[PDB]
DNA sequence: TCGAGAATCCCGGTGCCGAGGCCGCTCAATTGGTCGTAGACAGCTCTAGCACCGCTTAAACGCACGTACGCGCTGTCCCCCGCGTTTTAACCGCCAAGGGGATTACTCCCTAGTCTCCAGGCACGTGTCAGATATATACATCCGA
DNA sequence: TCGGATGTATATATCTGACACGTGCCTGGAGACTAGGGAGTAATCCCCTTGGCGGTTAAAACGCGGGGGACAGCGCGTACGTGCGTTTAAGCGGTGCTAGAGCTGTCTACGACCAATTGAGCGGCCTCGGCACCGGGATTCTCGA
């Protein structure tokens, strides 16, 4: 019998660090991973279509980073830019 | 006898009805219909569950829609009731026909 | 005994200070009803209402009087600065309409001096208004954020004001083992207890220049009154139906002796009631039972009580009932020879049947 | 030897996994190659989006004394905002409801 | 007992459309509602279905599994999320 | 006696020629001027491409017609002839734009 | 730098764009909110073609790069590239 | 020796050439390899909706008298018909006006 | 100087069958290649996704053809996809 | 139901500039073998869909009354259309400068590909606490007098 | 304005099943290394954008008179809400069968990849006829009497 791939166990780490103490009902665990599957995706597809117009043929991250620009509307867009960079710059010093 | 004035019950079953969560459309009505309808397209095909939950689910969605847009359009024209123009006029413009 | 005829004067204290507590109340409301009318971005501050008899305030005058001012703020997040969650630092998340509190942020953070500064200010204007009572403003005391009024009708009380922040979220995450009563009241009024906002009061830390006046610490007077006053596990304990006890007797006792050594020897300036109030939680946890506090016993229920603060004492360690990394007592909070010279006057008044009561 | 294994989500920070967004975006077939600082910064974004909207729906969630987290609740959390509203202006939630929304003409007079 | 079905459209009661309307936030249903109703819902699951039974015989299958149906809405901006994906 | 037609009658002749040509109907200066405008405050010193703002223009006009093909249905929905901006309004917030 | 560009967009010339719609009788306040409409449909579409060409790292905001801000709010554009 | 070559649009009886497909369909990264019948097929489906929107066209504008084709007449035959028109119901034609059309309660008595 | 490739020669010559005597201006060209190009993205994208639905890693004419049958709607459907029958057939033959 | 007038359609002559065909040529498509794997296919296991039976009761069905709402008719008066005269700035044609787009050469560092090994994450099994439910209340709201 | 009726929110006690967590194990992620080509950078060419000047006439702006459509008001009648009593079938719990979904093990044909060869299609020309334009005349549709 195979098995197959969620992201159940790290949806439920971060909402033990923001709600140190209420649990969450199957159902949304099922929602929220359908949504996680569904902006990553929208996002992966962004990003490859950008990088092909200008005839390149990678994903460096600022592709990534443009494609968040595009997607996300108005404040958001800012605030997720910002912990991208943070993130990126603490795995490049290590 | 103890009769409300018309339009007081319609009032209370929308403010319960807006706050529930449980599916409106009885179950093997629903289920017969869409066997129905799939019969022209193919012969002898056997639904999971799960896929006749889901098509329910996006049936009552779209529905609601449909009407809350339908009533704005009625509202619009200094009216109270709805009448089958109003729904015409609002998938029209919706973009569906 | 003599403790009998303490009580007697301590009661008899609430008619010395009612009418006091009544002006201090009139005043108060008339500012807040001032500033809830006028449009500015504190309309929508309130008293925090705190207790006022003995058992509820720290040792004080007379004719002194605090209040809390309360005001809501919306989605804060809290930066851990110590080791031990003993202060913390605010920051705002994602607000989509457009932060209110903008232009009073200092970089990241948002500064309690500036903060402070626009309460004060505003609170001058609007004490230049009271016309009927003379109010005024106290020149401000660097290194301490109350705003203090003065009162004179014809006699003169203080009255330091202390602006409070209320928030909403989840309660942090240090506080996670605090609060310990599952045997003594249930786990389910513990939960109906943390579903409750908490509060944020400004205060600096003695660590040097950077970030002072832009740290605060946590609040929780709502909790503590709640559970005072609904202190039993019967829920008909100290009740019309129900049996008195002794619990707040024993505290309003080790408090009052407290304040009698404080008035007797300066050198115990560091202590505070919020110290004994910790001890006693402690005390009413570890013994959880309303029959080990019966009346006729209280002056031996003081006696326990007394044995568990000097071994606090000896052992230089009292958790935050809350807080439960926070050490209290902690060497540099309190000074080891502070504690020896409390541990010498305690025995002593232990030993000799409390003089300093007389 | 062999040093002892430190997993790329603990060199970033962060929690969602840095290895599987890498195998995805390898064999998803999006482009011939993808660089190695792109599933570190995806990561970061996926984990964010994850902690505001968990975040909302717990708030919403304990205002009307509930331990666990149910559709409802997200429905509310999403439906409510400005911008996590136009994100997902088209997405139907199932066993959501709606929004509490009486017109103003036809209540009473 | 493969037997075939005829007017199942009827089932649709007249309450169901009443409280689906409810929840939509009306006052005063007319009488003529019904027809139209029914002509809707009909059209628009027959469009759903013809895609989800493509999908399938693609597939070479005989059972309209639930990822079917979610693909077949998603085609048509309906995206759904709650039943697997 | 100088000759009038009745209220009514150039708007006809005139819809019966505008809906048949194909040239634009906006002046082609005041367009380039207000793009540039609006661009300032996304970046500074940018340099348009002549065929990217005629691209614009001709999004623009199918955009508005668009619009008021359907705010003139609606406002004939409430016996009417006349559009005003409540239909306009609710034309938007029907196409799902708020 | 410039200033009040958009009553560049006269009344006249909204007029002309009624009448191609199929209007009879335009009122009177149409005008003030057409040019806000207007006003929102550009910057939304500018700040698109921008941003496209910001990340390819030029200063001229070519015809395709419009095209493609469009065709993303699926509204595509036949005859430019 | 080599046989003389015979270009592969010929094998197959179409217009549209079948090498040049091939070469996007391998090279714009659909998937990770494109099997040898699509190309064909694919060809033969461009090239009948080609064929079928320039005869329209062509027809239109057959019939007041021109030689040429217009985007005006482009924009004609596709508005027209019922379901090129659903095919293309987002487009937007550069140059191609609308079609004549004028309500009913508009025209006077 | 480097050059581009465009679809103007061919839909000239399919031009020249159902109307042997008219000629086309360069921006109905325009729109026509415009037109090619975007109708080619669709299908071949539905396909790859298609594809990517059932594990499969290629592109057989089987998926080309289910990828039609989704789109084109109604009748063209049945039409296109005979023609796209015969041309394979003719194909494999020779 | 008629004249008079304004606007539109049709027709013949003139000039020009864009579509259409022709010529090199050069770079991509074809022919011809090779090989390593993805897909085909047979055979088996066992989960999940279909079919049915009896019953308990919640929802649908039908009917009667009547009252509020839709629809039609009139009037009135102010807003928007049609036309004329003056004034503003768009268009057209032509310079003139130079910033930046596009292309070419070359080199180096970042990513693919492999092998090995070892821990993170998935299937499974278990126990208890959070929620569903039933019942008795206290509190908020609507209608007629 | 009140009382009386109805409906709903709140507090308390009871069962039960799903979710939160250990436990075992396995396969894919990390470390360590090497080989090669994509892209980064500098240098140069030249075209397309900006900027300005001066004239010509088309359109915008403004003002006026006036016919007609929007809006408020009133009146009438039919049709949709509310409540009541009867009848239909949906849930529900439980069997029992078996078709087809899913997995595994082998073997064959077919698409990638490489190397040489050559002709289809692209850029750059020249040329003339299809259309834009102009002026006159015939057709027609609207308005007042
Ligand atoms: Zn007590």
């Amino acid at each position: 019998r195979s098995r197959k791939e969620s992201y159940s166990v790290y949806v439920y780490k971060v909402l033990k660090q923001v709600h140190p103490d209420t649990g969450i009902s199957s159902k949304a665990m099922g929602i929220m991973n359908s949504f996680v599957n569904d902006i990553f995706e929208r996002i992966a597809g962004e990003a490859s279509r950008l990088a092909h117009y200008n005839k390149r043929s990678t994903i460096t991250s600022r592709e990534i980073q443009t494609a968040v620009r595009l997607l996300l509307p108005g404040e958001l867009a800012k605030h997720a830019v910002s912990e991208g960079t943070k993130a990126v710059t603490k795995y490049t010093s290590s | 006898p103890h009769r409300y004035r018309p339009g007081t019950v319609a009032l209370r079953e929308i403010r319960r009805y807006q706050k529930s969560t449980e599916l409106l459309i009885r179950k093997l009505p629903f289920q017969r219909l869409v066997r129905e309808i799939a019969q022209d397209f193919k012969t002898d095909l056997r639904f999971q569950s799960s896929a006749v939950m889901a098509l329910q689910e996006a049936s009552e969605a779209y529905l609601v829609g449909l009407f809350e847009d339908t009533n704005l359009c009625a509202i619009h024209a200094k009216r109270v009731t709805i009448m089958p123009k109003d729904i015409q006029l609002a998938r029209r413009i919706r973009g569906e026909r | 005994d003599k403790l009998k005829k303490v009580l007697d004067k301590l009661r008899l204290k609430r008619k010395d200070i009612s009418e006091a507590a009544e002006t201090v109340n009139k005043v108060v409301e008339r500012l807040l009803r001032r500033m809830q009318k006028r449009e500015s971005e504190f309309k929508g501050v309130e008293q925090l209402n705190t207790g006022s008899y003995y058992e509820h305030v720290k040792i004080s005058a007379p004719n002194e009087f605090d209040v809390m001012f309360k005001l809501e703020v919306p989605r804060i997040e809290l930066q851990e600065y110590y080791e031990t969650g003993a202060f913390y630092l605010v920051k705002f998340k994602r607000i989509p309409r457009g932060n209110p509190l903008s232009h009073f942020l200092e970089g990241e953070v948002l500064s309690a001096t500036k903060m402070l500064s626009k309460f004060r200010k505003i609170i001058k204007e609007e004490v230049k208004e009271i016309k009927d009572i003379d109010v005024s403003v106290e020149k401000e005391k660097p290194g301490s954020p109350a705003v203090t009024l003065l009162i004179r009708n014809p006699e003169e009380i203080s009255v330091d004001i202390i602006l409070a922040l209320e928030s909403k979220g989840s309660w942090p995450i240090s506080t996670k083992e605090g609060l310990p009563i599952q045997g003594w009241l249930g786990t389910k009024v513990r939960t109906n207890l943390r579903r409750e906002p908490f509060y944020l009061v400004p205060k600096n830390a003695k660590d040097g220049n950077s970030f002072q006046g832009e740290t605060w610490r946590l609040s929780f007077s709502h909790t503590e009154k709640y559970i005072l006053n609904n202190h039993g596990i019967e829920k008909t304990c100290c009740e019309s139906s129900g049996a008195k006890c002794c619990r707040k007797e024993c505290l309003k006792l080790m408090k009052y002796l407290l304040e009698q050594l404080k008035k007797e020897f300066q050198e115990l300036d560091a202590f505070c009631s919020y110290h004994v109030k910790t001890a006693i939680f402690h005390m009413w946890t570890q013994d959880p039972q309303d029959s080990q506090w019966d009346p006729r016993n209280l002056s031996s229920c003081f006696d326990k009580l007394l044995a568990f603060f000097l071994e606090c004492l000896r052992t230089e360690k009292l958790d935050h009932y809350f807080i439960p990394k926070f050490n209290l007592f902690s060497q540099e909070l309190i000074d080891r020879k502070s504690k020896e010279f409390l541990s010498k006057k305690i025995e002593y008044e232990r030993n000799n049947g409390f003089p300093i009561f007389d | 030897a062999r040093a002892k294994a430190k997993t790329r989500s603990s060199r970033a920070g962060l929690q969602f996994p840095v290895g599987r967004v890498h195998r995805l975006l390898r064999k998803g077939n999006y482009a011939e190659r993808v660089g190695a600082g792109a599933p570190v910064y995806l990561a970061a974004v996926l984990e964010y989006l994850t902690a505001e909207i968990l975040e909302l729906a717990g708030n919403a969630a304990r205002d009307n004394k509930k331990t666990r987290i149910i559709p409802r609740h997200l429905q509310l959390a999403i439906r409510n905002d400005e911008e996590l509203n136009k994100l997902l202006g088209k997405v139907t939630i199932a066993q959501g409801g709606v929004l509490p929304n009486i017109q103003a003409v036809l209540l009473p007079k | 007992h493969r037997k075939v079905l005829r007017d199942n459209i009827q089932g649709i009661t007249k309450p169901a459309i009443r409280r689906l309307a409810r929840r939509g936030g009306v006052k005063r249903i007319s009488g003529l509602i019904y027809e139209e109703t029914r002509g809707v819902l009909k059209v628009f699951l027959e469009n759903v279905i013809r895609d989800a039974v493509t999908y399938t015989e693609h597939a070479k299958r005989k059972t309209v599994t639930a990822m079917d149906v979610v693909y077949a809405l998603k085609r048509q901006g309906r995206t759904l999320y709650g039943f697997g994906g």
